């Protein structure tokens, strides 16, 4: 058959996910970071609002301050344009 | 040629191979035979999973 | 229906019954059994034919020094294989607050 290399970076989204996972994050923290990373466009701007993310979390313990802290840690991500 | 972590294939999820875009070497069956002659079963588990 | 049965047979095994070729190529096709059998099947490269990650293609030279419980790894080959170890040491030594 053809060569079928099948090797490519996932638009750094996989790189971002690995880097966030590479950084020490708690299981709940890792889940929150993964959710935040999922809410990333190709340009690098978040499609969903912080309130939308908190609603998707569906946890009474989850709050705006904790979500903002997680996003700010996520904001200073590995590559540029992670604002 | 060396590699630590590069790109794998879509098919069977293995790295490319013979220095085609930062590839890797290929392990032999005589080699796994010799490893079994050493009997480092945990080494083979690392070899097959890690 | 005879066409259909033949086509299904070719899909399973082309080498046994019939000869299917591609455009401008007379070589046969790789049926669902072809990628199982032969030197280029799944069972082949299953016997650890899978590619090696931390490895590859070094040249041999004479070690007059460098006693038996030693070997000479050229430095350019180094710093790559143990790069994760370098990162771990850097983070442990406080030299890289970030990856």
């Amino acid at each position: 058959l053809p060569v079928y290399q099948g090797e490519t970076t996932q638009t750094l989204q996989d790189y971002l996910m690995w880097q966030v996972e590479l950084t020490p994050f708690t299981d709940t923290d890792r889940a929150i970071a993964t959710s935040i990373v999922d809410a990333v466009d190709d340009t690098g701007y978040l499609t969903i609002q912080i309130e939308d993310i908190v609603d998707s979390i569906g946890d009474d313990e989850i709050g705006l301050e904790e979500v903002e802290a997680v996003l700010k840690r996520i904001q200073r991500f590995d590559p540029v344009g992670v604002a | 040629h060396a590699r630590s972590t590069g790109s794998y294939s879509l098919v069977t999820q293995q790295p490319l191979g013979g220095k085609a875009q930062f590839g890797g070497q290929r392990f032999g069956e005589m080699e796994v035979w010799a490893l079994e002659a050493y009997g480092a079963a945990y080494t083979l588990q690392e070899m097959l999973t890690v | 229906k005879r066409m259909l049965q033949e086509a299904v047979d070719a899909l399973l095994d082309n080498g046994r019954r019939g000869r299917a070729i591609t455009g401008s190529n007379k070589r046969p096709l790789k049926s669902l059994a072809d990628m199982i059998k032969g030197k280029q099947g799944r069972f082949r490269q299953n016997l650890l034919g899978k590619r090696v990650d931390y490895s590859g293609r070094s040249v041999i030279t004479v070690g007059p020094y460098l006693r038996l419980h030693q070997c000479g790894l050229p430095k350019k080959m180094a710093l790559e294989l143990f790069k994760p170890f370098i990162y771990g040491k850097l983070e442990l030594r406080g030299l890289a607050t970030t990856i």
